[PDB]
């Protein structure tokens, strides 16, 4: 096909709190309560 | 969803807000709403569907 090479790509680019999580007692495993988090930055290391 | 952020004339809906219910909600209930006015004052109110 001699497609062309890839140049000149064009990249386009808050801090959600787990402590509530990690805070007070855990619910059960039949009590369990989900968290949701939407268009928040989010730290994987420091869990 | 609402109309009258994006649309309103249009009446297309498109969506403003999210709320963070985990729980499902498999029940609704209409709430009665009453408007506090002398005879003179009391007017006409649109019908709303569902």
């Amino acid at each position: 096909s001699f497609e062309a090479k890839p140049s000149g790509s064009v990249v386009e680019q808050v801090e959600c709190d787990f402590s509530p999580l990690l805070s007070g007692t855990p619910p059960q495993v039949y009590n369990f309560k989900r968290l949701v988090f939407t268009n928040c930055n989010y730290n994987l290391t420091k869990l | 969803f609402s109309s009258r952020y994006v649309d309103l004339y249009g009446g297309n809906m498109f969506q403003f807000a999210t709320l963070p219910v985990y729980d499902t909600i498999k029940y609704y209930s209409i709430i009665p709403h009453s408007i506090r006015s002398i005879q003179s004052d009391r007017k006409a109110w649109a019908a709303f569907y569902v």
